[PDB]
C-alpha cells in the first residue's frame, strides 16, 4: 500500500497530490554539483487543476517582464514517499525543488501533465548581495555560500584549514556558488545540496556515522561496480545521499561491508511496478 | 583604505590565541574600526591587552 | 442599423464631389481629370568625400 | 463574376410563414424600404451622375 | 537567460551549453585600481564590465585583490609607474590557481582547481587616450 | 458591431460568415443571452433578414 | 511577367514575395463582378480595386513607385475559369512602366 | 530517456546574467 | 488523400518523388541559429534511381579534389507536401536544403535509403566574398549578411538603430553570419533562416501580423507550457515558422489567446499513420 | 558454429570465457583518436568467477591509494573471435583492451555482468617519461610518441619530412600522445591505435596494398554513403580497421571498386543472431 | 533516436580546418 | 542504448593529472 | 478598460497581471451580498469589500493610488449570472481619474 | 516550541535537523519507565535519561549549553499514547533559558 504525495507551494497553499491519481515519480540524485532532477508524470488532471498549477509554471514575468525580487517566482513543490499498513505511516521526504520544464506526454482520453523539477532552481536569485571573502578558510568560504543560499551546512572534511585567494569573486549568481565549491580541491570532497542541507565532505566519509543503513533485502543482486558495490532495493525512507550502508547480501558474499552512497535513482509509481530504488556505494573509510 | 574586514578573520595573540572576527566588518577611509571576537575553543581564556 | 446605412450610403454618395472626399476616393475624381496621384520616390547622388 | 447573386432580402422567408400576417409582413416591409433607400437611391443617384 | 525551442533537439542544448561554458571562461576585460602598493606590487582591482541580467540591468562585479601588477623588467631592470588609485588598464586570468606560486616566486602546485578565473592573473596599466603628445615628437618615442 | 467599412483605402467588405455571425451576436445580446437563432425560427428569420 | 497562381474558388487570399515585396490579395466575389484587397509588407495599400482585363490593379502612381510593380489580368476577372484561362500577372518596375508606355498610345 | 537528457542539458546553460 | 513529394535538383533536372513510394519526413524547424533539419526515409527505390541519386549525393570533389566554385556542389532539395481532394491541391512547401548524410536503414526485400539535409548546407560558401561594415547599425549588419548569403531578409526588431562597434570581422564562412546575427542580441531577438527567407526579429513580436492563423481543431488536447501553449494539428499549408497563430481551444479553456511560432516539428508518412505538424508557441506581444 | 573466447589477464592467469556461456560483444573500432570501445555482456557466471573478475575490475588503488607503477593496475582483457568446422578453427583476435566500467544488466536467476572495455586504457601511464622533440619532423615525433607508448608504429605518409616547433610539449599523458598526433594535419592524416599497433597515415591511402580483401557475399546490401561504401558482412578474420577491400556487389552494380576501411562495428553473439561486423570504406588512393 | 541527434551534432564544420 | 555513449563520453574526460 | 474573466461559481479566486501588477481577487458570496478580497503583489489590500453596480472596489485612496488602477462592476454582483450579463472591469489610472472625475459630479 | 512527532512504538530513533543542530533521540520502554538516548551532531550526549513531564531532558548545563535548546515532555512519557495525548516539544536557548526562569520559582 504505497503511498506517494506530491506537494505543491502555491499561493493559494499547498495542493497535495495523493497516490491515487496516476503519478510516477523518477528522482536521480548525486554527489555532483549538478541539479539532483525529479521527472514527474501526473495523469488524471482535472481542467481546474490544470489550469491552477500549469497556467502558474512558467518561465516568463522574469525575462519579458519585471514581477521578480524573492521566492513566489517559481513554484516549490517537495515529495513525500512511504508505505503504510495496519494505519502507520512511512511518509519520508524525498525531493525538493521548483518546477523547470512542463508538458505532456499523454494525449486524451487521458490527459497526463509531465513537468521536470530540479533542486535549488532558484538561480534567479540576487546576484550574490554579500561579497565573497577576500583572504580566507576552506570551511569559511563554505559557510558564505551557505549563507548566500539559505541552506543550512554540514562542512566536514580535512581540507577545511587551508586558506584561498579570491575564493569565487567570478561567481554570477547562487547556484555557481556550489560550482565553485566543487571546482576547488575536487579529487574526493565533491560538495552537493541534498534538499534543503548544502553538504561539503569527503567522497571517502559519511555524514552521519552513526546513521548507518544495515541492508538485508535487496532487488536482484547486489553487485560489484568498478568503484564500489550497486544495487537496487525497495523504497526505505531512511536512506540519504551520502549517508552510510552496510551491505549484508546473501547471492554475492563477497560484497559484504560498510559502503557511502555516492547516487540514488528513485522510481517511486503508485500505479505501476516500480517503486525501487538505486544505490551506488563506495567503500566507505 | 576601503577594506570590507572578513567575516571570521583570524588572529592569533601570542599564547596562540586563534580569535575569529565575528561581525562582517568594512572598515573606514579614516584607518580604524572595531570588531567582535569569539575564541576558537570554549575553554576560559584571558588575551593580552595590547594588540599582538 | 437603419440610420448607420443610410450614413454609409451618404458617405459614398458624397464622395462623388471633392472638399467631402478623402484618400483613394478623392484619389477617382483625380484621375478622371488625369490629375496623377503622385507616386513614392527619392534620390540623391553625386557626393563627395574627404577621409584619411 | 457569372455564378448568380440572389441577395433578396426576401429569401429570409421559410415555407413555414407561408400564411403568416407578422414575419411575413415585416419582412416585405423592411425589404421595401431596403429597396427604396438602396436601388432606388442608387438609381437615380446614378441618373445624378449621368 | 533561455530559448524556448532549447530543450528539443540535442544540439540546441549542445550548442547553449557551449555558450554557457564559454560565459564562464575569463580571459581578459579592462579594470580598474581601488588600491596598490608599491613595494609588494599586489593591487586590489574593481573590473570595468559590467554583467548584465534579464532584465536589462547592469550587475556591478566584485572587486579583486592581491593581484599582481606587471613590470617588465628581465636581469633586474624593470620599468615602474606611480600606480594610484582610478588609473585603468587590463586585467589577465591564470591557467590555473597563482596563489601558491605568488608568495613563493618559484616552481609551485595549484592551490586549488580554480581555472580561468579572474580571481587570479596581472594589470598591465594602459592610460589609452589620456594623454596628449607635443606636436615636435610626432615620429619620437 | 459594424466596424467601419468605409475607411479611406476604399471600402472594406468582409464575408457574410463574419456578418452573419455579428448579426447573429447582436441579435443575441439584444433579444436574449440563450435565444435559439435557429433558421426556423421567427428570430433565425429575423436574423437571416438582417444579414442578407 | 510572372505569372500568380489561382485557385477556382469565390473568396480567397494568396500571399507571396514577389519583387522584394510581400503581396498579399485577397480575391473575392462581389455580386457580379470581381473585386481585390492588396496589402503590402502588412500594410494595406488598397480595398475594393474592381478586376479586369489589362485595366491595372494598383492604378495609382503613389501604390506603384519607386518600382514597385503591378498587377494585370488577361481577362475580365472569373473565378470558375481561374488557373485554367485567366492569369493573374505581376510586372516589376521596369516592365510595369513599359506596359504603361505601350498602353497609354493605344 | 534522449528528452529527459536533454532537457537536463538545457537547464545549467540558464542562470541571470546574458553574458 | 495526402499527396507528398521530395524534389530534388541535379544536372538531369528535378526528380520529383511523389508519395505512391514509401516517403517519411521529419522535419525539425526552430528559431535559432542551427540549421533546420530534414531526414527523410524513402523505400521502393529501383536500382537506376538510387544509382542517379545517391552517387551524386557526396562528401568528397571539395575535400581529396577541387570541382568547386559555386552551387551544384551538393544538390538542395526541396519538399513540397499537402492534401488534395476533389481535384484541387494544396502542395506548399515545407523545407528547402542540401543533403548532407546517406545511408541504408531497411535492408533487402525492401531496399529504402534513410538521407539527411539541412537548410543552407552551402556553408563552405566564397569564405566571405564582401568585407562586413567597419562601425554600422545592426539593420545594415544584417542587410549585409542576407546580401551575402544570397537571401532575401525581413528585419523587424527595436535594435535596428544600434550602432556596433566592429560587427563580425571573425567570420570565416557564410554560415556563421547567421549564428553572429544570433550571438548578438540574445535575450529575445534571434534570427534564423526559413526556407530561403532571413527572418530577424524579436521573439515576441510576429512576422506577418496580418496573416494569423486561427486554430480550432488539435490532435489531443492543446496544452500549457513553460513559455506558451504546445500542441499538435495536421498538416495546415498555412502555418510557417515564427508565424501567428490564434488558438481556440475546447478541452482546455485556458490556452486561448494569441502566440508566436518558436519550433515547429513536422513528421509526414504518406503510407503510415504520422502526418501532423507539432507547434510550440509563446506569447505574443 | 561460431567460436568466442573473451580472455582476461590476472595474476592466476588468463581465464578464458568461451562461448558456451552466455556472451556478447559490440565492438566499434574507427579511425580517429578516441579509443575503440567494447561493451561485453556475459550471462552464467559463477560466484567464484564473479569473486575473481569484478573485485579485480576496479578505479581504486590509484585514487585513494598508491598501488601503481605498471600494468596490473587494471586488468588487460583480449577477444579473440572466428568459426570453427571440420576440426579446424578461424580464431583471429577482433580487440585488446583494458576495463574501465563494470555493471550487471540482468539481475537474477541470471547474474549477468556488462563491462566496457576500451583500448589503451593505460593513460595511466608515466607522465610522459621521455620528453619530445625540440625541434622533429612528423615522422620523428610519431616514432617518439610511438616509443613512448611502448607499441610499434606504422608511419605511412606524405607529410613525414615537415619540421615542428614544440612538438607536444603540452601533453600530460601517454594517451594525449594520439590525441596530439591526431590534432596535427587533420585534413586526411588521422593517427590511430589498432590493437598494439600505431598506424599514422593518410585517410585515403591503405596501410597494405597487398592485403586488399575481395568481398562479394554480403548481409542486405552494399550501399552508398556521403563518403564512400557501407555494407555489413559476416564476421571474416581478415578484415581490420584501415584495410583495403575489394567490394563486388551484386544488388548494387555501381558501388564496385576499391575502397580503404575508415571504421568498424562489430557485433558477435555466440547464443544469439548477430555475429556480423559492419563497415564503412571510402575511395581509397 | 539518438541517431539523428549524432549526425546533427556534427554538422558544425566549415571549409575551414582552420588548423 | 544511450547510456554506453554516456560512460563514453565519461572515460574520455579521465586523464592522470587533476589540473 | 480591460473586462476580468469570471465563472459563475459562488467563491473563487482569480490571479492576473494587469496595470504593471500582480493582483489576486477573492469573490464570494456573503449572505446575500458578494464581498472581495484584494491583494495586489503578494500584500492583501483590503478584505471584505462589499460589490456593488459602478462603485469602485478599492475605494480608499490608499489603495488604487497611484495610477494602480480600479475594478468596477457594471451591475450588482451576482455569482449566479458571471460571465453572461455581469462583468468586471479593470481601470489604469488615467482611465479611473477619467472615472472619478465623471463620477463626482453625478 | 517545536513539536517532536512521535510513533505509538515501544521503541524508535528520531534524528532531525532542529536548532542549528544535528540531534539523534533513541526512545525505548524500560521496565516501567521511558528512557532515552540523546545525541547532538553525531556525539552522544546522553544515555538512559528517565523521562518525566515538564521536566528537561538534558538536565546538567554543559549539554544545553549554548542556546543549544532541551526537550520537554508535556506529561510523562508512555508510548502508547504517542503521538495522540503525549507530545515532546523542542526549546531553543532563549526560550529554554524563559522556561528555566519560569519552572525555578514555582
Amino acid at each position: 500500500k504505497r503511498i506517494l504525495r506530491v506537494t505543491f507551494n502555491m499561493p493559494y497553499g499547498p495542493e497535495v497530490i495523493r497516490e491515487d491519481l496516476d503519478v510516477r515519480v523518477r528522482i536521480m540524485k548525486a554527489a555532483l554539483r549538478i541539479q539532483n532532477r525529479a521527472t514527474m508524470e501526473i495523469f488524471g488532471l482535472t481542467t481546474q487543476l490544470r489550469e491552477s498549477l500549469l497556467s502558474q509554471f512558467t518561465a516568463w514575468k522574469h525575462r519579458q517582464r519585471q514581477v521578480g525580487r524573492e521566492d513566489e517566482l517559481m513554484i516549490k513543490v517537495s515529495v513525500e514517499a512511504g508505505y503504510s499498513d495496519q494505519g502507520r505511516e512511512q511518509v519520508s521526504r524525498v525531493f525538493v525543488g521548483e518546477v523547470a520544464i512542463v508538458d505532456i506526454i499523454s494525449p486524451p482520453p487521458d490527459i497526463g501533465i509531465r513537468i521536470q523539477c530540479y533542486t535549488r532552481q532558484i538561480d534567479r536569485t540576487k546576484t550574490i548581495r554579500n561579497m565573497p571573502p577576500a583572504n580566507t578558510t576552506f570551511v569559511k568560504f563554505v559557510e558564505w555560500g551557505a549563507n548566500e543560499m539559505g541552506l543550512n551546512f554540514i562542512c566536514d572534511t580535512s581540507y577545511n584549514d587551508q586558506v584561498l585567494k579570491n575564493p569565487g569573486r567570478s561567481i554570477t549568481v547562487a547556484s555557481a556558488i556550489l560550482a565553485s565549491i566543487q571546482d576547488m580541491y575536487m579529487p574526493d570532497v565533491a560538495a552537493f545540496v541534498d534538499d534543503d542541507i548544502l553538504i561539503v565532505k569527503d567522497r571517502d566519509k559519511v555524514i552521519r556515522p552513526d546513521e548507518v543503513t544495515n541492508v538485508n533485502s535487496f532487488v536482484g543482486i547486489p553487485s560489484w561496480s568498478e568503484w564500489g558495490v550497486e544495487f537496487q532495493c525497495l523504497f526505505e525512507p531512511s536512506i540519504r545521499v551520502a549517508g552510510g550502508v552496510a551491505v549484508e547480501s546473501l547471492m554475492n558474499p563477497s560484497v559484504n561491508g560498510n559502503y557511502v552512497i555516492t547516487a540514488l535513482e528513485y522510481d517511486l509509481a503508485s500505479r505501476d511496478r516500480p517503486f525501487y530504488i538505486k544505490v551506488m556505494g563506495s567503500p566507505a573509510a | 583604505r576601503s577594506q570590507t574586514r572578513i567575516s571570521t578573520g583570524s588572529r592569533v595573540q601570542t599564547p596562540a590565541g586563534a580569535i575569529f572576527t565575528v561581525l562582517s566588518d568594512v572598515t573606514i577611509p579614516a584607518g580604524g574600526v572595531a570588531t567582535i571576537d569569539i575564541k576558537s575553543q570554549e575553554y576560559g581564556n584571558i588575551p593580552l591587552p595590547v594588540g599582538n | 442599423a437603419r440610420s448607420s446605412v443610410m450614413r454609409n450610403e451618404a458617405r459614398i454618395a458624397n464622395t462623388i464631389n471633392p472638399n467631402v472626399s478623402f484618400g483613394t476616393f478623392l484619389d477617382a475624381i483625380c484621375a478622371l481629370m488625369g490629375i496623377e496621384r503622385g507616386s513614392d520616390l527619392s534620390t540623391f547622388g553625386y557626393g563627395v568625400q574627404v577621409t584619411g | 463574376t457569372l455564378p448568380a447573386y440572389n441577395s433578396d432580402i426576401q429569401q429570409a422567408l421559410k415555407w413555414l410563414h407561408n400564411q403568416a400576417p407578422g414575419i411575413t409582413g415585416l419582412i416585405q416591409r423592411k425589404a421595401q424600404w431596403y429597396d427604396r433607400f438602396s436601388r432606388q437611391f442608387w438609381a437615380n443617384w446614378e441618373r445624378d451622375v449621368f | 537567460s533561455a530559448k524556448a525551442p532549447d530543450r528539443t533537439r540535442l544540439i540546441a542544448a549542445l550548442d547553449a551549453r557551449s555558450r554557457r561554458d564559454a560565459l564562464d571562461f575569463e580571459v581578459m576585460i579592462p579594470a580598474q585600481v581601488v588600491q596598490y602598493d608599491r613595494a609588494e606590487n599586489i593591487a586590489t582591482i574593481q573590473p570595468l564590465i559590467t554583467w548584465v541580467d534579464t532584465e536589462h540591468n547592469a550587475v556591478q562585479r566584485h572587486q579583486l585583490v592581491d593581484i599582481p601588477v606587471i613590470s617588465m623588467g628581465a636581469g633586474g631592470f624593470h620599468i615602474s609607474f606611480p600606480i594610484q588609485q582610478g588609473d585603468i588598464g587590463w586585467i589577465y586570468a591564470a591557467d590555473r590557481d597563482t596563489s601558491q606560486f605568488l608568495e613563493s616566486l618559484s616552481m609551485s602546485k595549484p592551490n586549488t582547481g580554480r581555472i580561468h578565473k579572474f580571481e587570479h592573473g596581472l594589470f598591465i596599466p594602459d592610460v589609452f587616450r589620456r594623454y596628449t603628445i607635443n606636436s615636435e615628437d610626432s615620429a619620437a618615442m | 458591431a459594424n466596424y467601419n467599412y468605409i475607411v479611406d483605402t476604399g471600402v472594406i467588405v468582409a464575408d457574410t460568415a463574419d456578418v452573419l455571425s455579428d448579426v447573429e451576436a447582436e441579435f443575441r445580446a439584444a433579444l436574449g443571452a440563450n435565444i435559439n437563432l435557429a433558421a426556423s425560427t421567427p428570430q433565425g428569420s429575423l436574423v437571416a433578414a438582417e444579414a442578407i | 511577367m510572372k505569372k500568380i497562381p489561382l485557385t477556382a474558388v469565390p473568396n480567397q487570399a494568396i500571399s507571396f514575395n514577389a519583387g522584394s515585396s510581400y503581396w498579399k490579395i485577397r480575391l473575392y466575389q462581389n455580386m457580379d463582378m470581381m473585386n481585390a484587397d492588396i496589402s503590402r509588407d502588412g500594410v494595406i495599400v488598397c480595398h475594393g480595386v474592381r478586376c479586369f482585363g489589362g485595366i491595372p490593379l494598383l492604378q495609382y502612381s503613389r501604390q506603384y513607385r519607386p518600382d514597385y510593380g503591378n498587377f494585370v489580368f488577361d481577362r475580365d476577372a472569373d473565378w470558375t475559369l481561374f488557373g485554367d484561362g485567366i492569369n493573374l500577372f505581376y510586372l516589376d518596375g521596369a516592365e510595369f512602366a513599359e506596359y504603361q508606355a505601350l498602353a497609354t498610345r493605344k | 530517456q534522449l528528452t529527459t537528457a536533454i532537457q537536463d542539458a538545457q537547464n545549467d546553460s540558464a542562470t541571470k546574467i546574458l553574458y
